[PDB]
Formats: structure tokens, C-alpha cells, sequence
């Protein structure tokens, strides 16, 4: 029998494969902690040395076909390592693809715009054309800003994004897939299981049915968004048109949340906020982990690490070592588990440490598994894992548990308006926006849109689903979408969208278990251990079940739901349609631009 | 007869993983002096109290003694499941007994610091299937003592050795030691059956 002989290759693997990529892992960190010439430089020799190995192996584990295979863990694993990528084209073009990535990221990184009346005003994007576009009321400032960027790097970008998509559909197409966009649906796709299979073509039906519920709450937050703007913009807005593109709060509308100080519902009651109890009560920056990981105990699950406070770096250090400011969980191999954070004595750093530390119980709870099936069900899972921790944390409750507010506060109905107000930016005003993105990559990939319409169904697609219009015309030599960093760094955009599905229906789950009376919003899980013990229980599976099967083993079903995420919002959407009775909802498509 | 306290105050005390166990039966010893010896830093005893452990005759005098920091000492409390209980010691808690902390002043030359603080994170079976974890039993040694006992170089550092049907691996983790060396005690006190010879002095 050959799956005995494949039980022997997987048994060194595993060895081999851990023992390999924890160098890596501490080469990183390094790097990341202190930066410095010869951090690097290891960084890059331990990164070299993995890469080898993991294709040397891949390679191997061709020998074994996956037909007769019978253990579903063997299979899953073998699945793993068989699945070969850019490794099938020709040298030359495997080359020219690396090149033309390494030449799109530096464009990216490394692209100025300036001001068309300075010409002493060229900025990068990162520190001064981010702040215009996010803290700026003018309406030629944010239109020059937005235009010197899409013209100035999306412009020269738009012939390396063409042998791209050809390049990618190519080696695509070499590893039997249609196109691109099927590779990349991959990541959902289930095979061998009774009934939790899950095709490719699955995920486009899901989506669309998703989005299709979604429509009307997202259509009253934008008409109460565009009758609010036309205050700040007088005489620039249409009563029943699109949002212009460059006023909706940063370079792309990704998030609405800048728009917040424009729209608050009521200015008189101001939202809670902590930091000056925190700092009356000498708060510093280990109390804040030490709340994190009661509160997490208190749920039924276990402590950190004695690695965890020896290991991690909770706080910029003083001695002119060079960091990187960007909070992150680390995994970094043999049950050693940190987090890198500049943790600041605020509410925003405070509900940060919940974050991170729901990723490193995620990371404590397929410790046990082999090393190809240590990471989530999916793709979704392991940032929606660490959402529903940050939610609970901010309640009024929790807060005024920990002892951050008054015995007798009491919990005004005015500010629970202006708090889901400022969640349904961030949340439902960048579900539009996320799902045309792809869409339009996968059309762009399936060949439905040739190369000579780019732009035109790009704007023809943000006019009718996101309900945005362009400022100026824009012709077919921008490349606009190239001009986010996820197109030019050819990373996958529906991560971020089942996120925002399984969010709410976890918390839904859990919250029911809880006995929690009253609306979903107010709902903590703490101090319920029953609600922890199940979420343990998917939790320790990792990636070694269909993510149907660990999605049901939490939330009773096996599709993706966006009733949750609706009765999430029910007191905003009637707050919307009870404020959006004297306006127009919905837009004009090819109407006043 | 006085109690043989040499062992502890000679050569390079053991980590936590091999530490030192020494049995007391007929002999009179005096632990005051001993903590007189060193500086104590921390003594918390349970079913027992300290006065009723210096004073009280015991049929046994159980002293398990390894080298242990004393920021680490919140780890070894009862109840907290962590990376000391289940690899490296687990208190046994059937019989009353003391965990005593110390530290050995400079002046000391007969003990000689080791170069660093060494404790087991992981000591686990490994099959094609993942990983199965062998934790500690109360009062007992960890599975993994002959395969570490080749001891560890740097930090998380594992060493495999090859079964019949997989393989057995261990972790050590390395913290180098600053300043005076600290070390901890497990006094163990036994009524059972043979003569309370154990006596002070
Ligand atoms: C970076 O800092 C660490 C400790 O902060 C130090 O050990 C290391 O040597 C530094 N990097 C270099 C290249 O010296
Ligand atoms: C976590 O550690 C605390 C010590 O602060 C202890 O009281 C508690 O029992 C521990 N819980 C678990 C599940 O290890």
C-alpha cells in the first residue's frame, strides 16, 4: 500500500518543515525588532533556504497520486504540497513575471505626485498624499490629489498590468485551471467531503446572494451619506446622483470612516471613550495585555505563554533601535507565540490588544495538528476570529466590569446611534467597494472584458454598484484599480469580504449560547465559559476539516449567512429609513458626474 | 546526625527538568541554616506552615532542588497549566509541602553559575497525524529526561529521536543568567509509616 509510503515522506516532512521554517520565522522577527544591515541580509539567507526546501518537496510529493489515497488527513495534507503555482512555467517567463511584479511593487512604493500649482510639492503616497486625502476639507486640494496620483503612478503601471494578467493566465491556465480568477477561488473549494463539498463556482453564486441582501441597508447609508455631504460641498453634489470619488475620506473610498466628524448624528452626546480613565488610574502598557488575557481566561480559555512575556515586545524601545510600528501576531514555529505592538495608553491600543491576542488563541489552538494543516479553515476565519474578540471588549459593560467607567453609568439610546453609525462605515460602506473590485478582476481574468475597455467598465461598474462617479474623464491609458495596493501587489481582495460574513455570524452564534437578552450589538461574551468551550472546539481543528464542517460546528450551518450582519444594524437601518423620509434613495448611473 | 546538605552547596546546581532529589530519613537537620546560606527571596507553603517546618519531626525529608529564577515564580503556582508544569516539574500536592525561594551571594564560590536558565517547552510524540503531548505526571520525571539529558546550545532548541512508529522530539528554551544565581527548593515532609527520625537540631 502507498499510504504507507506516503505516512514515512510525511513524518520527515513535518520534521524537517518545522525545524526549517522557525529559522525563518526568528529571522523575520529580528529584522522587525531591530533593523539594522545584517538582520536583513540573515533575513534573506534563512528566507532562500525554505523556499528550496518547500519546492524540493513539492516536487517529491508529486510521487504519490492522490487517487487512491484513503485517510482524508493523508490526502489533506498531500493535497497541500502537490498544489504547484508560478514553478510550471518556462525560466524565461518565470523571470519576466518576477521582474514585472518587482517592477509594479517599486512603482507602487516609490511613485510622487505634485502639486499642478508648486511644483516644490511632490509627496509620496504614505505620508503626505494619504494626509491630504484624509484630513482635508477642500474640494480642489482632494481633487489634485486624487488625480496627481491616478495619473502620475497609474499611468505607467498600466503596461506592466497587461503582460501581467497574460503572464498569471498563462501559468494559470498550466495547472488546470480556466484562468486566473479560478486559481484564486481555489482557496474555497472543499473536494472528498459527504455532503461538505464546496465548488468554485460556489463562491461567486455566495457572494452574489450575499450582496443582493445586503443592497438596501447599504443604499439608505448612502443616501443619508450624500445628503449629509452636500452641506460641506455646496453646489458640487447632485440630490439624486453618484458621490463624486475624491470626497469619500482617503485615496480609493475603501472605508468611510473619515466621513464620521461630517455626520455625527448627535453632536451633544459624545461616544465613550476611556484613555483619560485609563491614564487617572496609571495604566501602563503590560496592565492593558494582563486585562486582554483575563478577559480571555474568563471565557474558558487558556493563558499565555511563559514565552509570551519574556519574548514579546509590548513597547517601543528607548535605546534608538529602528522598528516597524505595524501590530502583528507572530507565530513563530515551536509553540512560541509573541506579539510585536507600540502599545500607547488609549482605547484604540486597548481593543488592538483583544485583537492580537484573539489571533495568538486562535494560534494556541491547532498547535497539535501536523504542519501543512496549522493555519484556519480558510482564508476568513483567522481575522474573523479576532474581530468578535475586539466587539465584546468595548462594550459598556465590559468596561465598566474592568472598572474604566463609573458603577453608575447608564447607558444613554443616543450614543448607540452615533457608535453603529461610525461601525456601519468601516463595515457595510466597504462591502460595495470590495466586491466590485474582484469582480472586475475576475471578468478582467475570464477575458469577458477585453484589454481595450479596462477603464471603461471599471468606472461603468463603481458608477453602478459602489455608486461613486469619476471627478474627471478618464481614458484608456490609467490603469486605475493598479493604483491600490493590493492590485499592484497581486494579492487576493475576497478575503476581506467573507470576513465581514463570518464576523457576525460567530458572534450571533456565541451570543445565543451566552444567554444574552436584548439587541446583538450590546451582547458580551465574558464570564460565559460554555461559549468558549465551543469556539475552542472549531478553533482547535485548523485546517485539517472542510471549513464547512468547522463552520457548522459553531454556527449549525454550512453557508455563508448574512442575516446576522443585518440584525447587527437593525436599530441604525430604522434610524436611516426613519431620517431618509424627506430625501431621494439611490443613485443615477450615467446622470451629473 | 546532622542532615547532608553538601550536594546543594556543591558544583553546578540542575535545571528544573533534571532537578536534584535528596531523601532525609534519620537525621537531624537545620534548614535555618541553609537559608542562612543564601538570601531568601520567597517561601509559600501549603497544608504547612513555616514554623511547623522548621519545628516537627517526619518520618521523610524529600528536598527536590534545581536552579530557578525568581520572575519565573508565579508560573510554578498551583493550578496555572503552563509550559513548567506540564514539561518540566509538576508539585505534588497529596502531602504538605514548601516551595523556597533564594539566592546565592557572591561570596559563595563552592557553586558554580551554569551559563544559563534552561526549562522544557515542548516534549510531544510525533506521527504523520500531528502531535501528541506527554505531560508530567505529579511529582514524577518528564518522559523526554534521556533525550535532553544531551542538554541545549541555544534558544528552542529540539532534539528528535526515532520510534518504532514515528518519532519523540524535545524543545529547550535558554535564558543566560544576570546576577546573583537564584535557585528553588520543593521540601516534601512524609508521616506515613517509618519513624519520625527526621528531626531538628
Ligand atoms: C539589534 O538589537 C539586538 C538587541 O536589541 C542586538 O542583540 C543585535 O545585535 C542588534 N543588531 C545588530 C545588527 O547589532
Ligand atoms: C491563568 O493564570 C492565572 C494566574 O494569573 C490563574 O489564576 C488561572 O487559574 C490560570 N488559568 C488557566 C486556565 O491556566
Amino acid at each position: 500500500t502507498t499510504e504507507d509510503l506516503a505516512k514515512t515522506f510525511l513524518e520527515k516532512f513535518n520534521y524537517e518543515a518545522e525545524e526549517l521554517s522557525y529559522q525563518n520565522s526568528l529571522a523575520s522577527w529580528n529584522y522587525n525588532t531591530n533593523i539594522t544591515d545584517e538582520n536583513i541580509q540573515k533575513m534573506n539567507i534563512a528566507g532562500a533556504k525554505w523556499s528550496a526546501f518547500y519546492e524540493e518537496e513539492s516536487q517529491h510529493a508529486k510521487t504519490y497520486p492522490l487517487e487512491e489515497i484513503q485517510d482524508p488527513i493523508i490526502k489533506r495534507q498531500l493535497r497541500a504540497l502537490q498544489q504547484s503555482g508560478s514553478s510550471v512555467l518556462s525560466a524565461d517567463k518565470r523571470e519576466r513575471l518576477n521582474t514585472i511584479l518587482n517592477a509594479m511593487s517599486t512603482i507602487y512604493s516609490t511613485g510622487k505626485a505634485c502639486n499642478p500649482n508648486n511644483p516644490q510639492e511632490c509627496l509620496l503616497l504614505e505620508p503626505g498624499l494619504d494626509d491630504i486625502m484624509e484630513n482635508s476639507k477642500d474640494y480642489n486640494e482632494r481633487l489634485w490629489a486624487w488625480e496627481g496620483w491616478r495619473s502620475e503612478v497609474g499611468k505607467q503601471l498600466r503596461p506592466l498590468y497587461e503582460e501581467y494578467v497574460a503572464l498569471k493566465n498563462e501559468m494559470a491556465r498550466a495547472n488546470n485551471y480556466e484562468d486566473y480568477g479560478d486559481y484564486w477561488r481555489g482557496d474555497y473549494e472543499e473536494e472528498w467531503a459527504d455532503g461538505y463539498n464546496y465548488s468554485r463556482n460556489q463562491l461567486i453564486e455566495d457572494v452574489e446572494h450575499t450582496f443582493t441582501q445586503i443592497k438596501p441597508l447599504y443604499e439608505h447609508l448612502h443616501a443619508y451619506v450624500r445628503a449629509k455631504l452636500m452641506d460641506a460641498y455646496p453646489s458640487r453634489i447632485s440630490p439624486t446622483g453618484c458621490l463624486p470619488a475624491h470626497l469619500l475620506g482617503d485615496m480609493w473610498g475603501r472605508f468611510w470612516t473619515n466621513l464620521y466628524p461630517l455626520m455625527v448624528p448627535f453632536g451633544q452626546k459624545p461616544n465613550i471613550d476611556v484613555t483619560d480613565a485609563m491614564v487617572n488610574q496609571s495604566w501602563d502598557a503590560r496592565r492593558i495585555f494582563k486585562e486582554a488575557e483575563k478577559f480571555f481566561v474568563s471565557v474558558g480559555l487558556p493563558n499565555m505563554t511563559e514565552g509570551f512575556w519574556q519574548n514579546s515586545m509590548l513597547t517601543e524601545p528607548g535605546d534608538n533601535r529602528k522598528v516597524v510600528c505595524h501590530p502583528t501576531a507572530w507565530d513563530l514555529g515551536k509553540h512560541d507565540f509573541r506579539i510585536k505592538m507600540c502599545t500607547k495608553v488609549t482605547m484604540d491600543d486597548f481593543l488592538t490588544a483583544h485583537h492580537e491576542m484573539g489571533h495568538i488563541q486562535y494560534d494556541m489552538a491547532y498547535a497539535a495538528q501536523p504542519f501543512l494543516l496549522r493555519n484556519g479553515a480558510n482564508e476568513g476565519f483567522h481575522e474573523a476570529v479576532g474581530e468578535i474578540m475586539s466587539l465584546s471588549a468595548a462594550t459598556p459593560n465590559h468596561l465598566k466590569n474592568i472598572g474604566l467607567l463609573p458603577p453608575d453609568f447608564s447607558e444613554d439610546s443616543e450614543t448607540d446611534i452615533n457608535f453603529l453609525l461610525k461601525q456601519a462605515l468601516t463595515i457595510v460602506g466597504t462591502l460595495p467597494f470590495t466586491y466590485m473590485l474582484e469582480k472586475w478582476r475576475w471578468m478582467v481574468f475570464k477575458g469577458e472584458i477585453p484589454k481595450e475597455q479596462w477603464m471603461q467598465k471599471w468606472w461603468e461598474m463603481k458608477r453602478d454598484i459602489v455608486g461613486v462617479v469619476e471627478p474627471l474623464p478618464h481614458d484608456e491609458t490609467y490603469c486605475d484599480p493598479a493604483a491600490l495596493f493590493h492590485v499592484a501587489n497581486d494579492y487576493s481582495f475576497i478575503r476581506y469580504y467573507t470576513r465581514t460574513i463570518y464576523q457576525f455570524q460567530f458572534q450571533e452564534a456565541l451570543c445565543q449560547i451566552a444567554k444574552h437578552e436584548g439587541p446583538l450589538y450590546k451582547c458580551d461574551i465574558s464570564n460565559s465559559r460554555e461559549a468558549g468551550q465551543k469556539l475552542h472546539e472549531m478553533l482547535s481543528l485548523g485546517r485539517s476539516k472542510p471549513w464547512t464542517f468547522a463552520l457548522e460546528r459553531v454556527v449549525g450551518a454550512k453557508t455563508m449567512d448574512v442575516r446576522p450582519l443585518l440584525n447587527y444594524f437593525e436599530p441604525l437601518f430604522t434610524w436611516l429609513k426613519e431620517q431618509n423620509r424627506n430625501s431621494f434613495v439611490g443613485w443615477n448611473t450615467d446622470w451629473s458626474p | 546526625k546532622e542532615c547532608d546538605f553538601s550536594p546543594m552547596l556543591q558544583g553546578t546546581p540542575p535545571p528544573i527538568y533534571d532537578f536534584k532529589r535528596l531523601v532525609f530519613t534519620n537525621c537531624n537537620y537545620n534548614l535555618t541554616k541553609l537559608l542562612n546560606l543564601f538570601q531568601v527571596s520567597e517561601f509559600s507553603c501549603h497544608q504547612v506552615s513555616p514554623s511547623s517546618l522548621a519545628t516537627g519531626c517526619y518520618s521523610s525529608l524529600t528536598v527536590d532542588y534545581f536552579a530557578y529564577p525568581t520572575s519565573m515564580s508565579s508560573y510554578l503556582q498551583p493550578g496555572f497549566a503552563g509550559e513548567i508544569v506540564k514539561f518540566n516539574y509538576k508539585q505534588d500536592f497529596s502531602s504538605p509541602t514548601c516551595r523556597v525561594l533564594a539566592t546565592v551571594p557572591s561570596n559563595l564560590t563552592t557553586i558554580t553559575k551554569p551559563s544559563n536558565y534552561v526549562h522544557l517547552t515542548e516534549c510531544y510524540k510525533g506521527t504523520a497525524y500531528g502531535k501528541n503531548y506527554l505531560y508530567n505526571a505529579p511529582g514524577g520525571y518528564t518522559p523526554c529526561l534521556s533525550l535532553a539529558s544531551s542538554g541545549f546550545s541555544s534558544d528552542r532548541q529540539s532534539h528528535r529521536q526515532q520510534l518504532s512508529d514515528g518519532y519523540l522530539v524535545t524543545t529547550g528554551s535558554v535564558y543566560a543568567v544576570n546576577g546573583n544565581l537564584q535557585m528553588a527548593f520543593i521540601i516534601s515532609v512524609q508521616y506515613g509509616t517509618d519513624t519520625n527520625s527526621v528531626c531538628p537540631m
